[PDB]
């Protein structure tokens, strides 16, 4: 469920937040996302 | 056979250390 504050457990990466569609350019070998200060920002759906 | 001449690698041979996306 998107655009709704939910607890997520993507591939053992526990946390909480609001997730939605994005226009990142994840390379085929990429799995996670991060920012300048090293906080997980984007994740790739294991079944999608 | 083979030779063992020496050259300079320039700026070459950098891979992605991890699998984490980063921009700017
Ligand atoms: C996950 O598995 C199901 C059944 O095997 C398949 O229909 C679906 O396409 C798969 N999803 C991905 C992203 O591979």
């Amino acid at each position: 469920v998107k655009n709704k504050c939910v607890n997520f457990n993507f591939n053992g990466l526990t946390g909480t937040g609001v997730l939605t569609k994005s226009n990142k350019k994840f390379l085929p070998f990429q799995q996670f996302g991060r920012d300048i200060v090293d906080t997980t920002d984007a994740v790739r759906d294991p079944q999608t | 056979t083979t030779t063992q001449s020496y050259t300079n690698s320039f700026t070459r041979g950098v891979y992605y250390p991890d699998k984490v996306f980063r921009s700017s």
